[PDB]
RNA sequence: UGGUGUUGGCUCUUGGUCGCGCCUGCGUAGGAUAGGUGGGAGCAGGCGCCGGUGAAAUACCACCCUGGCGCGGCUGGGGGCCUAACCCUCGGAUGGGGGGACAGCGCUUGGCGGGCAGUUUGACUGGGGCGGUCGCCUCCUAAAAGGUAACGGAGGCGCCCAAAGGUCCCCUCAGGCGGGACGGAAAUCCGCCGGAGAGCGCAAGGGUAGAAGGGGGCCUGACUGCGAGGCCUGCAAGCCGAGCAGGGGCGAAAGCCGGGCCUAGUGAACCGGUGGUCCCGUGUGGAAGGGCCAU
RNA sequence: UGCCCGGUGCCGGAAGGUCAAGGGGAGGGGUGCAAGCCCCGAACCGAAGCCCCGGUGAACGGCGGCCGUAACUAUAACGGU
RNA sequence: GGGGGGAACCUGGGGAACUGAAACAUCUCAGUACCCAGAGGAGAGGAAAGAGAAAUCGACUCCCUGAGUAGCGGCGAGCGA
RNA sequence: AAAUG
RNA sequence: CGCGGGGUGGAGCAGCCUGGUAGCUCGUCGGGCUCAUAACCCGAAGGUCGUCGGUUCAAAUCCGGCCCCCGCAACCA
């Protein structure tokens, strides 16, 4: 054990609000390396209801960084600007070939249409279920590469509701200045709540928390 | 049975206060599409190339050959 | 009416607040007056020898106020213009409040 | 809302709360009465078909079910998914919706009904290139293409032999 | 249009709005200018 | 047709709902039973990482599922047996039979419903119907101001651009004859000759290289309070607009900017919706609900 | 007294899909010093009807098109789509 | 005791349409026409579980005002305290 | 299983 | 005289709204299996996309005029 002493700090009937989380949240973590600070939420709706799954990003004004490895797969001077962003890796249908065979070592997956076709073509089985494969939704496919590039090291990441009807989400450090993930956090919920599927019957977030990498997940009221 | 039998409602262009005329600052001098008439002294013009007085006086239609047609107007002196 | 076209009811009624349903809310009206008129008699001006003088009657609440020049005497009212109270200071009267 | 006097084979429109497309339209204007508009229709997803009647006046609804050629990319439940070759969007197609699926493959291109970006109709083309993983090297045996599905094929047709397929008949058409 | 879409901004934390005509797929995902609000005067702005 | 009233005895039996907690999820392969999905390089022993495996990987934490039992409250589904309401009957009965809490009937719910009721089923139009047409832009007709008809001739629109907008600085075209590696007959280059035949997102027209065209740097005046004075005009609308204030952009400055070279890209009121605002707020305070601004 | 049950009708389907009152209250809000009083309100349980699966013609009804081909020609028993 | 009659007037129980909206359905015409029961020289109404903002008034009916106001309203026609 | 000269 | 749809390899049909892709079946020629012919198996060739214009960077496709095509109507007198 050792969780115990770690689990008396939440209180399991209490409801908290953002902040109250906040301060908690630091409390809540404690690892030997910075644990990131998860957000769970099941959303109101059904999967099979092909229409309704959640498929939405958004930037951070506090969080997230360059802690990710993105590829940037184009033709023409696009490579220019993508390199020039901070594409880790650049390269059109060659690099195409490193991935194919055994090649793996990044996190994002940029591209530009115009390559774009090759790309699914001959990469979708792969990265497809990984969802690392580029979706204008996911807006990781494109033209306008630079600021895509360069923003995947700001603060916009991700998040696709999964077949249980719950969607997840990394706001943030645990050595996060306070008021920066409770803040951090809100930027999360308005986006997820700015997608609600039009049909989508009943109380959208029916359960909405805030865990750490390692352990405690103090549940919230996301109207706080 | 036709294609046809369509048509836009007119619009009344052309000069709107001739040379010798007095005019006050604001007059619409011409309405025009392209730019038949220029600007020319305290003689503004507008988005839709429409030349308007800008300051109480007379209107005069100066023609500068190869350089297009102006409409001045020399305030009152 | 007519033509059957749309009579000229295509402009709007921003007479925005015109009518909730128990009806027109009960408050205190005021009746002008400016002192240029109560220059009409000479004692001590209390609304109803006004509304008996031919200017205000039952409108209730009297606000001398306005046009004209004062004169020397007592004027009790419910409301003064800042203009009236003012050619009134020139000496007379501001029985304000009134009312029990 | 579009009235019938203006209809021709290929407008689609929505009828009796389902899809379809009128194929066949012929305006009528016997004897002196108003005018009628005959036409035949067919579900967009369903084959069904249906000819009907209407008078001149009577509006009824046009549809925007275009069809944009989309791409098969993975397997997912008991659905799969694909995209749309010009704005790289995802469709998650429920398996029934995807006419022959199976004898598809994860990585080739076919068409879909577009209607409010969900497709109601996914076909591949009339035949398609497939790698049989299986048979006998034993005349018309049965083998296992590489998505699982079987097909009748003649002889010298061996493993690893990609072969045609008529996505109709699931018939073998002849090798690659 | 649908493609095109209408929207107007809002001061960064509060009211008044500009409403323009953003473009959805090209030049879009998000969107904010300068612009001067009925109240003091000139800040960002974003959609909504 | 559900819920209730009239409507009552006695039992038999099954779920479903969420709250929580404990389980649970078994093809190859992987020293093995992989529910997803987001975190994740760590949490005298170990674990994962790393390597191998597969579509996915593996710890520890999350959320949440599939299906399962456990208590806590919450809701239902039927199976029978009964007799006394209610119904039908019986040589005429405060009684006996049969049905039986069903049906019938009362209030209420959703639905089917030309059996019946009220109505609607446009105008122009070389008669009507069928066809075609109906608003907006351009050209002609249109008779050298404006305006002007026809089921006269001929075409467009219901959009679009975050640069295709401001500003400041730069640049000048289409074609034609040479001349040139891959190179049509114009890919790129060089030389002349070329005032506009190019271009100006889209129809046509007027316009325009002493830019309205092309390129680049900063920017967002696609400002808010205003609006003298006019165009057009039956009304309603539509269009131009100098100057002032606030607060900005560009420029050394003069200045320029309250979208777009210009004429289409549209929709009165009503009724509602979203923000804002603090204006009214039915004795008082406060709400309910309105109003004004915005959309 | 042939053939067609895809469409409509009627008949049959103790499962599913959408389902109205009503039940249920997470949770929210207006007021009160407070007990309270008063409003919204999600999960989920709620008939028939419709969807959905089948049947059905002495139920409403429907019952193809273009090419080629035979010892002269024609024509087409035949074949193609 | 009752029963039937009585020109209008009265109360109560029922209750239209043509019309107007320049179609029409909500709305209007109108709780009118009419039917039925009853009442009587009259009938109804009538001593506050009222009004409604005034330290207020004080059954009821009836006329004049308030008032075409407050309002109501496919916020239309128009209805109207 | 499998037509004809 | 209008009303709508149609002219794509030899035949019969896709493709046309959503311009850059010629898809199908039979047929044809080549080669196998047979003594031979079918069938059957292997492989190949073939389309000014009805024409004449225009729009576009480009058209089977979008736009107009014609030419043939198929079906529908022509009513009150
Ligand atoms: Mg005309
Ligand atoms: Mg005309
Ligand atoms: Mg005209
Ligand atoms: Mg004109
Ligand atoms: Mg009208
Ligand atoms: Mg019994
Ligand atoms: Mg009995
Ligand atoms: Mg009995
Ligand atoms: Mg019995
Ligand atoms: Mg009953
Ligand atoms: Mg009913
Ligand atoms: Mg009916
Ligand atoms: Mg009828
Ligand atoms: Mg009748
Ligand atoms: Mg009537
Ligand atoms: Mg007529
Ligand atoms: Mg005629
Ligand atoms: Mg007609
Ligand atoms: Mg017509
Ligand atoms: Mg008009
Ligand atoms: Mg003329
Ligand atoms: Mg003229
Ligand atoms: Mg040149
Ligand atoms: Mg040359
Ligand atoms: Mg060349
Ligand atoms: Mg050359
Ligand atoms: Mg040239
Ligand atoms: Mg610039
Ligand atoms: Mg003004
Ligand atoms: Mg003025
Ligand atoms: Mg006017
Ligand atoms: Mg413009
Ligand atoms: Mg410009
Ligand atoms: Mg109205
Ligand atoms: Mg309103
Ligand atoms: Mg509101
Ligand atoms: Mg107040
Ligand atoms: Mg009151
Ligand atoms: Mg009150
Ligand atoms: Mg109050
Ligand atoms: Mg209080
Ligand atoms: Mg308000
Ligand atoms: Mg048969
Ligand atoms: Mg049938
Ligand atoms: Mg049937
Ligand atoms: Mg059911
Ligand atoms: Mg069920
Ligand atoms: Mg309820
Ligand atoms: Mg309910
Ligand atoms: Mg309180
Ligand atoms: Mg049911
Ligand atoms: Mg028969
Ligand atoms: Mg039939
Ligand atoms: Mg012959
Ligand atoms: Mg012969
Ligand atoms: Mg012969
Ligand atoms: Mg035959
Ligand atoms: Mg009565
Ligand atoms: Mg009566
Ligand atoms: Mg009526
Ligand atoms: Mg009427
Ligand atoms: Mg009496
Ligand atoms: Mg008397
Ligand atoms: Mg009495
Ligand atoms: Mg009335
Ligand atoms: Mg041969």
């Amino acid at each position: 054990k050792r969780y115990r002493a770690l689990l008396e700090k939440v209180d399991p009937n209490k409801v908290y609000t953002i902040d109250e989380a906040a301060r908690l949240v630091k409390e809540l973590a404690t690892a030997k390396f910075d644990e990131t600070v998860e957000v769970h939420a099941k959303l109101g709706i059904d999967p099979r209801r092909s229409d309704q799954n959640v498929r939405g990003t958004v930037s951070l004004p506090h969080g997230l960084g360059k802690q990710v490895r993105v590829l940037a797969i184009a033709k023409g001077e696009k490579i220019k600007e993508a390199e020039e962003a901070g594409a880790d890796y650049v390269g059109g249908e060659e690099i195409i070939q490193k991935i194919l065979d055994g090649w793996m070592d990044f996190d994002a997956v940029v591209a530009t249409p115009d390559v774009m076709g090759a790309v699914g073509s001959k990469l979708g089985r792969i990265l497809g279920p990984r969802g690392l494969l580029p979706n204008p939704k996911a807006g990781t496919v494109g033209f306008n590469i630079g600021e895509i590039i360069r923003e995947i090291k700001a603060g916009r990441i991700e998040f696709r509701n999964d077949k249980t009807g719950a969607i997840h989400a990394p706001v943030g450090k645990a050595s996060f200045p306070p008021e920066k993930l409770a803040d951090n956090i809100r930027a999360f919920i308005r986006a997820l709540e700015a997608h609600k599927p039009e049909g989508a019957k009943g109380t959208f977030l029916r359960s909405v928390y805030v865990t750490t990498t390692m352990g405690p997940s103090v549940r919230i009221n996301p109207h706080s | 049975s036709t294609r046809n039998g369509r048509d836009s409602q007119a619009k009344r262009l052309g000069v709107k206060r001739y040379e010798g005329q007095v005019v006050r600052a604001g007059n619409i001098l011409v309405r025009q599409r392209g730019t038949r008439f220029k600007p020319g002294k305290n003689v503004g013009m507008g988005r839709d190339f429409t030349l308007f007085a800008l300051v109480d006086g007379v209107v005069e239609f100066q023609d500068r050959g190869r350089l297009g047609r102006y409409v001045h107007v020399r305030p009152l002196a | 009416f007519e033509g059957g076209r749309s009579t000229t009811l295509m402009r709007l009624p921003k007479r925005g607040m015109q009518g909730q349903v128990p009806g027109e809310i009960k408050r205190p009206r005021y009746q002008g007056v400016n002192l240029k008129d109560l220059a009409r008699f000479e004692g001590e001006v209390t609304p109803e020898l006004l509304v008996r003088a031919g200017l205000l009657k039952k409108g209730y609440r009297l606000k001398i106020l306005g046009e004209g020049e004062a004169k020397p005497l007592k004027v009790v009212a419910h409301a003064f213009s800042k203009s009236a109270l003012e050619k009134l200071k020139a000496a007379g009267g501001e029985p304000v409040l009134l009312e029990a | 809302m579009i009235s019938v006097t203006d209809l021709r084979p290929g407008t689609k429109v929505k009828m009796d709360g389902g899809l379809w497309e009128c194929v066949e339209y012929q305006h009528q204007k016997l004897g002196r009465g108003g005018a009628k508009v005959v036409a035949k229709f067919k579900n967009l997803e369903t084959g069904a078909t249906v000819e009907r009647t209407f008078n001149s006046g009577e509006k009824l609804e046009d549809i925007y079910v275009e069809t944009r050629e989309l791409q098969y990319l993975y397997p997912e439940g008991e659905e799969m998914v694909f995209m749309d070759l010009e704005t790289y969007e995802q469709f998650a197609v429920p398996r029934s919706r995807v006419v022959g699926a199976e004898f598809f493959k994860e990585g080739m291109t076919a068409l879909g009904d577009m209607y409010e970006g969900q497709p109601i109709k996914v076909t591949p083309p009339t035949v398609v290139e497939l790698k049989v993983v299986d048979t006998p090297p034993g005349g018309s045996k049965p083998a296992t293409l590489e998505t699982g599905a079987v097909v009748q094929v003649p002889l010298f047709v061996e493993p690893g032999e990609v072969i045609k397929v008529d996505t109709r008949t699931g018939e073998y058409v002849g090798r690659a | 249009v649908r493609i095109k879409l209408l929207l107007e901004c809002t001061e960064c934390k509060r009211r008044n709005y500009a409403t323009e005509k953003n473009k959805r797929n090209t030049p879009n995902k998000l969107e904010l200018r300068k612009y001067c609000p009925w109240c003091r005067k000139h800040t960002v702005h974003r959609e909504v």
